[PDB]
RNA sequence: AACGAGACUCUGGCAUGCUAACUAGUUACGCGACCCCCGAGCGGUCGGCGUCCCCCAACUUCUUAGAGGGACAAGUGGCGUUCAGCCACCCGAGAUUGAGCAAUAACAGGUCUGUGAUGCCCUUAGAUGUCGGGGCUGCACGCGCGCUACACUGACUGGCUCAGCGUGUGCCUACCCUACGCCGGCAGGCGCGGGUAACCCGUUGAACCCCAUUCGUGAUGGGGAUCGGGGAUUGCAAUUAUUCCCCAUGAACGAGGAAUUCCCAGUAAGUGCGGGUCAUAAGCUUGCGUUGAUUAAGUCCCUGCCCUUUGUACACACCGCCCG
């Protein structure tokens, strides 16, 4: 199966949702394009990667606050 | 009707009678002594298998022009048994695909072509119509 | 093109092979124009390995 | 329909009136299927018939043509010996001269002691097979002695 | 003679649907859609099946030549 | 033959065979008796 | 030694046991008194909600 | 009928699977009714897909076998064909329902697994029930005909009543009762 | 193997059993035929097209590989 | 922190959205023409068939190939220390295509017969550096990879109707792929053209499969070994038959002992076609399509592999060591 996502995936997005907090919604279509603009990925599938990491991030932190 | 609205099994079975109702169409003397091609092992069991060949390559000029010797050897070739050894398309007989070709010019049925090759007559693709018609109407298709 | 060749000298090992094989791209053109500009136009700017061919009546 | 006497007794061997003519008097040598099925259409006997029901005027008939074969238009790349390489003939030979001319044809070549009349004689492959893994009709050595 | 009987009759019924949504109203093309993914899909959806490629080593994609110890 | 010229006389029966058909180039094999490798049922020495 | 059929329902799937691991373990109701249950070992592909036929239901299911 | 499609001649409605274990196991009536048993079929895709497929389809399916006859599917369903029809005339019956008793008869409910000679008693799936029914049944009119004068249709029409007949003169229902003893002994 | 010593052509016995058995069979196949007498099988084919002539069977299939007919269209 | 895994590259699946095409097409009618009434009708007008001919017609659906798009466990329900994640489902072209590349350390693995890579030793004019002839193919026997079969789910004879990946005129080196006419039963011959190729062979009329005949359980019309006689082609030369064709002869073999190999979906198996070697030539291998199943969704029993704890008289490492 797999679906473990990598350390380069995972720090790309916490890094990522650490400086652009506020751009970042929960749709996953916009967060795409958010990251396209504000980052360079050189590829397009690390890009739908990581994007759809920062949603599943983005849908914790309203919750309570995460650890790192 | 016309020739692509009926089942060609039986469209051939017709015009091979028509042809074999005339007296035309002069046959070869070695008709039964000849193996059709190079991957037979017998002679055709229908005596009268010339004027079914002649049926089948007409009704085959119908649906492509200009098919020439050549073709007509490619559209009866078929699989050869190399004993113990695998098998292997094979080539049908030029001189009866030749002779054959050479009887339906001598029913003005076909003529050669423009281009090199043969094609059908004005008055072949009525002949063939007719027994369409005749063959539509016959089994009430 | 390709060429399947075997990966060793020798003949000895697990038979495997290597697989090589070449691309050929291929574009035309087509103008209505005097062969003066032509040659006037096609001689400039060619910068990589590509060919450029040029035939003066083709319709 | 007419259970009639079947066996029949050709030239030097037996044909059984049970099986259709064309390959019926293929039991005879000399005649395969190619070669009766001319025989046959020669002689302009029908070939729907078990081989029972022909009386006498056909079988003779069938015979004749089958052993004069030039003479009924049967042509010379369809017989199995011509140009018949010490008297210039075509022809089929049929029932008891295969034996013969085959030993004549083995014996001429063992005369001149050709090649093919040494491998013919020590009973080994006369064409040009291998002979180091086929064959293999002698029995299994022992290497423990 | 096999893959061009099924190619047939999908392409037909990609054909009306596609009539009945272009010059006839909404409803009466998504009944006939429904009439027909309901039967069976492969009517609409085409199925992406292909053939897979020979490695060396053996008669086909997955085969393997026969191994012999001894 | 590959080493030595064997004689031959001719016979009128030869007309049109090859004359390389009339000394072979091998001697016919009687064999021996089989050796060490012959079988899996031999390997072992010291 | 004359016992009549038993239908049993499948109703939790419990582990694959055997050697090979080549047949599971099944706990199953009788269909007559849902409150009875036990617990067999079945051979081919079974899900959960099939209806297993039982020849001999006194018997129980140790392991292997 | 013109909503229902029944094989072209026989009727899907009206056939009744007598068993509460088999059926959801045999896809014969109302939603599985089709015209031919051939379809594209991506049915070996999952783990239980396969219990979706009509049951004709799971015989012209397992009815080309032994080598020379591996793909050969359009000469195994003029097989079914004209055997269906034979059904229909030495019985009356319709022949799905005939088909779907000999499924029922010759599906062993115990069975034996070797363990640790020794084997140990052990109690059937239900879509292992229908898989060795089928096989069974296929076996038989495969070894019926092998050389007789008889035609592989003929055997398979005769393997199919002589089975919804519990009989034991068919393969089926003889290797039934064998592995049902073999493993009544080892319980 | 073993020995079918069957008929290559009827006599006047089998001719007529083949004539008394018309009404008897539910399915008539030229194998069920051969079985039931000593008929070479390929003659049972003849015999069968013979009989349809005659209106005394009636055909239900027809196929290169399989040919079907049965009693009369009754009972 | 670094390498390997992953990421990465090629490939298969989807776009009626973009770009744009007589070396690809579609539709339209300009058409024109053939043919049949096959329909109303008359046969004409309307239609029906066309790889018959045209368009400086309109277009890109099918073909080609570029740019972008698109899938992320994103949505919903369960199970999760509510974390990493797992199962199921809706929507969908698709929710798990297939290959390429690949680490540290090592093996007395293979290759001196790929090399104008190479150390040392040997030979060097009676040569271990060139022409003619023979061998590498010889046959009591043991073994490995394979081809064809043991027939009726078949063989034979006719009829019908569908592919894809490729290659194609050679410099030294002299040979390529073929259309179409004629001649010959056949292999093959003669004569005239096209192609350095989306242009010609070619719309690649492939085989199995499909539809009808004859056979009838008999080593039979299954099988095609072995052998006789004749005819062609390549070549400087065919005998120890190079390959091909024709008539004839018609062996074992009726599903295979103990053992043992490969395989999860367009896959196994059946089936034919190209490339490689190739003056001549595939039962080999390397790719391509075509028809297309049964069985699994598991386990550690057998054969092995990875990680932890443990024991050791081993370290040439259990194929070890070692006692009388
Ligand atoms: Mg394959
Ligand atoms: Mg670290
Ligand atoms: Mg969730
Ligand atoms: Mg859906
Ligand atoms: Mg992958
Ligand atoms: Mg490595
Ligand atoms: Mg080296
Ligand atoms: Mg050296
Ligand atoms: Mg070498
Ligand atoms: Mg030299
Ligand atoms: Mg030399
Ligand atoms: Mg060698
Ligand atoms: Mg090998
Ligand atoms: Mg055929
Ligand atoms: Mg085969
Ligand atoms: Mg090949
Ligand atoms: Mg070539
Ligand atoms: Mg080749
Ligand atoms: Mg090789
Ligand atoms: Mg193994
Ligand atoms: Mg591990
Ligand atoms: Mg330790
Ligand atoms: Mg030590
Ligand atoms: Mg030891
Ligand atoms: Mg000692």
């Amino acid at each position: 199966m797999g679906r473990v996502r990598t350390k380069t995936v995972k720090k790309a997005a916490r890094v990522i949702i650490e400086k652009y907090y506020t751009r970042l919604g929960n749709d996953f279509h916009t967060n795409k394009r958010v990251c396209e603009e504000i980052a360079i990925i050189p590829s397009k599938k690390l890009r739908n990667k990581i994007a759809g990491y920062v949603t599943h991030l983005m849908k914790r932190i309203q919750r309570g606050p995460v650890r790192g | 009707v016309t020739v692509k609205d009926v089942n060609q099994q039986e469209f051939v079975r017709a015009l091979a009678a028509f042809l074999k109702k005339s007296g035309k169409l002069k046959v070869p003397e070695w008709v039964d002594t000849v193996k059709l091609a190079k991957h037979k092992e017998l002679a055709p069991y229908d005596e009268n298998w010339f004027y079914t060949r002649a049926a089948s390559t007409a009704r085959h000029l119908y649906l492509r022009g200009g098919a020439g010797v050549g073709s007509m050897t490619k559209i009866y070739g078929g699989r050869q048994r190399n004993g113990v050894m695998p098998s292997h398309f094979s080539r049908g007989s030029k001189s009866v695909a030749r002779r054959v070709l050479q009887a339906l010019e001598g029913l003005k049925m076909v003529e050669k072509d423009q281009d090199w090759g043969r094609k059908l007559t004005p008055q072949g693709q009525r002949d063939l119509d007719r027994i369409a018609g005749q063959v539509a109407a016959a089994k009430k298709k | 093109l390709r060429i399947t060749t075997r990966k060793t000298p020798c003949g000895e090992g697990s038979k495997t092979w290597d697989r090589f094989q070449m691309r050929i791209h291929k574009r035309l053109i087509d103008l209505h124009s005097p062969s003066e500009i032509v040659k006037q136009i096609t001689s400039i700017s060619i910068e990589p390995g590509v060919e450029v061919e040029v035939t003066i009546a083709d319709a | 329909p007419e259970k009639f006497q079947h066996i029949l007794r050709v030239l030097n061997t037996n044909i059984d009136g049970r099986r259709k003519i064309a390959f019926a008097i293929t039991a005879i040598k000399g005649v395969g299927r190619r070669y009766a099925h001319v025989v046959l259409r020669k002689a302009d006997i029908d070939l729907t018939k078990r081989a029972g029901e022909l009386t006498e005027d056909e079988v003779e008939r069938v015979i004749t043509i089958m052993q004069n074969p030039r003479q009924y238009k049967i042509p010379d790349w369809f017989l199995n010996r011509q140009k018949d390489v010490k008297d210039g003939k075509y022809s089929q030979v049929l029932a008891n001269g295969l034996d013969n001319k085959l030993r004549e044809d083995l014996e001429r070549l063992k005369k001149i002691r050709a090649h093919r009349g040494l491998r013919h004689f020590w009973g080994l492959r006369v064409r040009g097979q291998h002979t180091k893994t086929t064959g293999r009709r002698g029995r299994t050595v022992g290497v423990s002695k | 003679h096999v893959a061009q009987i099924y190619a047939i009759r999908q392409s037909i019924s990609k054909a009306l649907v596609a009539y009945y949504q272009k010059y006839v109203d909404e409803a009466s093309k998504k009944e006939i859609k429904d009439i027909l993914i309901q039967y069976d899909r492969t009517l609409l959806v085409a199925d992406p099946r292909r053939c897979e490629s020979k490695k060396f080593g053996g008669p086909g994609a997955r085969a393997r030549y026969q191994k012999s110890y001894r | 033959n590959g080493k030595t010229f064997n004689q031959v006389e001719i016979k009128p029966e030869m007309i049109g065979h090859y004359l390389g058909e009339f000394s072979i180039t091998y001697k016919p094999v009687k064999h021996g008796r089989p050796g060490i490798g012959a079988t899996h049922s031999s390997r072992f020495i010291p | 030694r004359v016992q009549p059929i038993k239908l049993a329902r499948v109703t939790k799937v419990l582990g694959r046991t055997g050697s090979q691991g080549q047949c599971t373990q099944v706990r199953v109701e009788f269909m007559d008194d849902t409150s009875r249950s036990i617990i067999r070992n079945v051979k081919g592909p079974v899900r959960e909600g099939d209806v297993l036929t039982l020849l001999e239901s006194e018997r129980e299911a140790r392991r292997l | 009928t013109p909503d229902i499609k029944l094989f072209g001649k026989w009727s899907t409605d009206d056939v009744q699977i007598n068993d509460i274990s088999l059926q959801d196991y045999i896809a014969v009536k109302e939603k599985y009714a089709k015209y031919l048993p051939h379809s594209a079929g991506r049915y070996a895709a999952k783990r239980f897909r396969k219990a979706q497929c009509p049951i004709v389809e799971r015989l012209t399916n397992s009815m080309m076998m032994h080598g020379r006859n591996n793909g050969k599917k359009l000469m195994t369903v003029r097989i079914v064909k004209h055997a269906f029809e034979i059904i229909h005339l030495l019985t009356g019956e319709n022949p799905l329902q005939v088909l779907v008793n000999a499924i029922i008869n010759s599906g062993p409910r115990e069975d034996s697994t070797r363990i640790g000679v020794r084997r140990q008693a052990v109690d059937v799936s239900p879509l292992r029930r229908v898989n060795q029914a089928i096989w069974l049944l296929c076996t038989g009119a495969r070894e019926a005909a092998f050389r007789n004068i008889k035609t592989i249709a003929e055997c398979l029409a005769d393997e199919l009543i002589n089975a919804a007949k519990g009989s034991s003169n068919s393969y089926a229902i003889k290797k039934k009762d064998e592995l049902e003893r073999v493993a009544k002994s080892n319980r | 193997r073993d020995k079918l010593n069957n008929l290559v052509l009827f006599d006047k016995a089998t001719y007529d059993k083949l004539c008394k058995e018309v009404p008897n069979y539910k399915l008539i196949t030229p194998a069920v035929v051969s079985e039931r007498l000593k008929i070479r099988g390929s003659l049972a084919r003849a015999a069968l097209q013979e009989l349809l002539s005659k209106g005394l069977i009636k055909l239900v299939s027809k196929h290169r590989a399989q040919v079907i007919y049965t009693r009369n269209t009754k009972g």
